[PDB]
């Protein structure tokens, strides 16, 4: 399949794409690809191109953990847009090898979700939000080098970064040019 | 289909419904689901009846599957607020919110027909509230408040401990008229007044 | 389309429906499916008729395919509760809930037209109730209660044993007007009064 | 759009419809499909008319494509039950259930306009009844009963044999007003009264 | 279902609703969501009541989940504009726009029942406004104005600082009747008048 | 829900709405979107009021988000045409078409409440007109005419130059009541007239 | 097919995914895969990566029984999310070889379902709920090492576990880090 | 196709799945598979894994007759769930070679269906229900070893069996296990 | 697949198409293709045929950055229509090697979009519009050689160019003929 | 794919079809095919079979320019129906090598479209209609050999031609009988 074939050929060059909304489905494929590439050559870098509007945290953490546990380094390229989980994963790239393309946009914000059931059920959901909010912030703080308080504050509502700004905030190590 | 009829008198001749004849006798009918619309209609009726004669009793006929919490409280506040005593009478079912209302009649004056059914349960939200976590946390908080306020106000009227209510309502709790009386939600269970079986 | 008409008298001249004229004569019509709405209307009519004249009889015309259990009981309680005697008359069908009501008229005063049809059956739930098992177990329990209450209150009025009712209603049970009388659901079968 | 009009008298002045004026004259109009709702309305009108004057005749104008069996029987029972004689008049069509009703008027008093049309056929169930076989067998049984009751009661009024009806209604049976008279469903065919 | 009833007097006999009786007594009911339609109805009622008797007080019963900003301001302007004093009474909820209105009654005359609830929050736009950026920037601008106007006019009536309102409303802010009084949205919390 | 009420007098006792009472006082309410239906209702009201008393003033209460161009013009022509002076009062919003109408009241008599809002913009067509190019060109032409007619008639009533209007309405133009006065759309801004 | 091809290559490495809602369809495929892998090499481990929100008990038990009856060991990895049947199946992995990825979430709760017919029918459904509730608890108790009374109590409503907490509760043997 | 490929490889190991609602479509494929396998090696067993909620009787009888007419034996495994037709087909496996997985559930009940048409048409449908009900019971009786009167009675409504209970009732010959 | 196979054969001739609305999906595939072609032969030109009504800016900037960062030259052909992003990308082709087919139409205009949410959320979106509008204009200015003030002005509404006009405006270097 | 395979085999015989509504998608594929064929053998004719109800002008002009710019000749066959763009493209075949099948129908008419937006936006659309209408007429005049005044007049509404009539009008050079 022409698109599949094109990605395939890139895949064999150790280049993977996160080009869409982050689902369980997309996550699983990515996680499989990182597993497969590590198992092939455990020494060479993997390049993760990211152009995603964000998505499922659960699904995003699958990718993140898979990244972290990989033996080889994982280089991350922000192309076009790296939003929300997309930003998180971009910033989770191995330090020194996180790149932004010059006109890419990065979007950091706090989690969204929903609340459903009995008051008891909701009490539980809420409790979990706390846990998650906290943890996601803790990690972005770690990635960026910013203090958790600034991550909390800045993440309160949509926070946009140009490649330039993203570099100075610490989402990214370099900006690519030529 | 709901008939109307006419009433003779030496003063004049008037047309009315059953619901109007009921209201003429200070009986307010709570039969739908307690949506924001219906609640206003109930409050207005209560307020008007008070304005028309503050000393005489208001009776509230209840056969309702329940309804909105925000509405429940408004109705409740109005029930308690008016000068007149409130008599609550469960005819079929008083579920959810309707249960609290039933319970919230003036003491001594809370009733149910024998095969009536009272159901209490904690506040649910069917359908989803979507949002940023910050918004949701606020929401959740407000819901815990709403929950504990239901438990407080039932406790007040049943004579039970708030914490006990919470335990008993964590899941759905269904009560026969008798059980409801025991629980302290109604005072008496109405016995049938049929003139024919009066020979017993 | 349902016509109205006018009634002459020395006192005055009044407009009415057939349903109103029926109500003026202490007849309540039970014709729809017994939803929560209709039930309140039936109770109110009952309560009002009692208030208007507690000694005179109320008659209940029944042609109903049945309806809600929670409503059934409420109507039932109201029927029994009012001071006045209740006369139940099945025109057409008295199914499901409507059957119990028919049966629940004051003894001696329960009737049906000859080709009338009475159907009894246990409570169903079409549509699904979703939930945690804990919730569903509570629900199921309440439904067993509801079921056995239907059987209790039929047993009361038919002179049958509750357990027998349960056997007979496990599946649908259809009764001609004659059969319904034998079963103890009605007292008499109306014969036609045609002058010719 | 259905006009109303006013009637002069020495006593007073009253507003009425055609349908009301018709009812004032003891004529009940059976024009829709005989759903459970409409049937109650017919029975009530019948019962009320009897209550208002039990000796005078009730007349029933029929132009109906048919309707529910449970309803058919309830209406029928009521027609037969009331003290007053029932005059049935088919104006356009009396199909299915409506046919039985037409036929069920008091003998001597069953009519149709000349290009009227009567259709008889056995009970159908469009749409499906779903269920366990045990439930479906009970149902099927009840339907055979219903079928044979239609045949019994048509037989009673037409002077035909029940088994003959069953044969004739196995499939749809269309009757002109003349044919309907021959069949014993109506007594007379109205001739026009023009001047 | 909303009953009507009749009032005796030596002058004559009149039919009315609860809502009409309420209006007869200079009470306007604000119970729906404040859509453009309803707002006109509220303004008209206010204007008419003033025209009927400019010295006597108008009272506004509020149980509303909120509503349109353009409408909020119109109603407000009208409330303030009419000669008569405005008494605001929150019966259940006064949310969003309704809150501002509650607050905007004449000082001394703003009330709530005890378990009433007041919610304030900044203006949202659910649904999307589509357009060229030039059109959207104009729009956005107008929305910032609308926001700061809400904050101005609450500040005016609550005695709080506009900037403080903005901090407090950045996210949703829920107030009990007591809290609402503290916040300066209402003056008094109604106590029950039960004779027993 | 819109209450009705009754008016005492030595002559007799009459029932009315707020909207009727308003109309009794020569006030026409323009509150919906100016669809072809509503426009006819406004014209008929205007024409009827003139017929009833050609010397006394007609007032037009405006809280409208705008509406159809073909309708705008009709209403406009009728406003100008009738013998009686027209007083226009913006209560909330007067947007789009409504803005022109507000402006088109008789000079001296155009008003707004202080937080009222006036929005002007050129004619849009949301939804698509489909056709052969020959048809579309005719259409486009007619729409340029319609546009320039809006600009002409505003120019007439604001005292501005038509070309200036065009420039100012090329994009959406939002006006506070004060700004709207400066722009020449209203004459005075109503001050609140409450006793305290 | 690029995704198919990628999973295939992992499949030949004895790696399988439970990456979605647990249907009959998904369950069957998994069951087939475990059957096929056992039949190939009956001695080597199978690795079962789980990122699932839960699903059908009936379908889940097919997987569980297939796991148990397999000759070879079945290692389970919780990645991203192991919820409900997902948690169950994770915890059902061969003891000692149950892993959680560090930011995986585990969710334990009681069965949900529906109630449909005649009162008689419903009585029957209900009876079945009792049996099933009991059994599912019995098994989670077995897996975790907890007493059935605590499993009942904790499972009453949504019960969330971090990888850390899941280790100490006994859903999992190890947490991976490298 | 990854799933197809996986089933394929199992197919060549003489392993087939009934993993869904029983349609004409699913039945036909199964029937084709049994035909193909018999034609390949007419002596070796076929393994029929069943995880199905039930389905069309017509379609189920295609599978059944195809099973019976096959030269080779047909082993049946109940995995996860064998309900209604699924239970029937399970129990129709060649005697001695019918297995249940330990936490599989078996569901036996009577036929469901529908009724529509003219009273005449319905009379016919009904007649057919009698024939079918009778026959399906006769066969389950044969498979299980129970008397037809018990099969009728127990089948009146949903009747649930654990692997254990299914063994004693005779739906199945063995329960499988390891450790 | 016949269409896939036809594009494939062109792809190996270093010819790529932007033949539709510009999505994340279309953008990603193009970016992958430019990556793959550069990696194959880093010296030879790439030919980018454009017949697009425009699309996502984010997605378009992925393509643009991917173009700029490529080692090899990127020739751009406007065929049929190059609108909005389509025009932008056309004009972004390496200077000298930007072509228009003779009856191609070019459309330049300002960004469109949407506004939703809380007043605070909208304030943010608006801020972003400013940034983006500015930048897109800056770049078109750079490409065309026009002053940013004219790009702003001309871009205010739909601005249509024939091939001829586009040449003189500076969207394009040549018009092709025979 | 059987249809794909059949077209493929024809494609290798330098035979191409325009067999549907003319979209961007269809146009692109045709343009690619013409490009690919020219690049294969730049001397041999291409045969363009047309059975189309018409379509997008923009898209059609892509095909037209691609035809004109091709090194090789382009023969056009009107089969079944050549309507609107279909007629235009037929008539645009290289002179002398434009054929009609004997019972083919040719339909000439003026452009259809739509108008929406602000009065300003519409003014612009309208302006563009003028430009396009004029040029499409100019070109049909050139193809047919008729005067632009007659093309304008005849095109005002649907104008139907039999093969015979199409020959005398100049849409087509020959009619095929054999």
């Amino acid at each position: 399949s022409l698109t599949d074939s094109v990605y395939e050929r890139l895949l064999s060059e150790r280049i993977i794409f996160l080009g869409s909304e982050v689902n369980d489905e997309i996550a699983n494929r990515l996680c499989a690809q990182i597993l497969l590439l590590a198992a092939e050559d455990a020494s060479k870098d993997i390049s993760l191109y990211i152009n995603s509007p964000g998505g499922s945290i659960s699904a995003g953490m699958a990718i993140y953990d898979t990244m972290v546990l990989a033996p080889c380094d994982i280089a991350t390229y922000a192309m076009g847009m790296a939003a929300s989980m997309g930003e998180f994963l971009l910033a989770a790239g191995t330090k020194g090898k996180r790149y932004a393309l010059p006109h890419a946009r990065i979007l950091m914000h706090q989690p969204l979700g929903g609340v459903t059931g009995s008051a008891a059920d909701i009490a539980i959901q809420a409790e979990q939000f706390a846990v998650i909010k906290k943890e996601m912030f803790r990690l972005n703080a770690e990635f960026t080098g910013q203090p958790i308080e600034r991550i909390e504050a800045d993440s309160d509502r949509d926070r946009w970064f140009t490649a330039a700004e993203a570099l100075e905030y610490g989402f990214v190590d370099h900006i690519i040019t030529r | 289909i709901l008939p109307s009829f006419i009433e003779h008198s030496s003063f004049g001749v008037k047309e009315s419904n059953p619901y109007n004849k009921l209201f003429e006798e200070r009986i307010i009918f709570l039969g739908v689901q307690v949506d924001d619309a219906s609640a206003n209609d109930i409050m207005a009726q209560l307020l008007v009846l008070e304005s028309l004669d503050p000393d005489r009793d208001i009776t509230m006929y209840i056969n309702s599957p329940g309804g909105g919490f925000t509405s429940l409280m408004a109705i409740y506040d109005t029930m308690q607020y008016v000068r007149a005593d409130i008599q609550t009478v469960c005819l079929g079912q008083a579920a959810s919110a309707a249960a609290v209302l039933l319970a919230a009649g003036t003491p001594g004056k809370r009733m149910a027909l024998p095969n009536a059914r009272v159901l209490i349960h904690q506040p649910s939200l069917s359908g989803v509230i979507q949002g940023q976590f910050s918004d949701l946390e606020i929401q959740a908080a407000e819901i815990e408040r709403m929950r504990t306020l239901m438990e407080t106000t039932l406790a007040r009227h049943t004579g039970k401990d708030a914490g006990v209510i919470r335990k008993d309502t964590d899941r759905d709790k269904i009560l026969t008229a008798e059980e409801a009386k025991d629980y302290g939600i109604i005072d008496t269970v109405l016995e049938y007044r049929k003139l024919s079986a009066q020979t017993a």
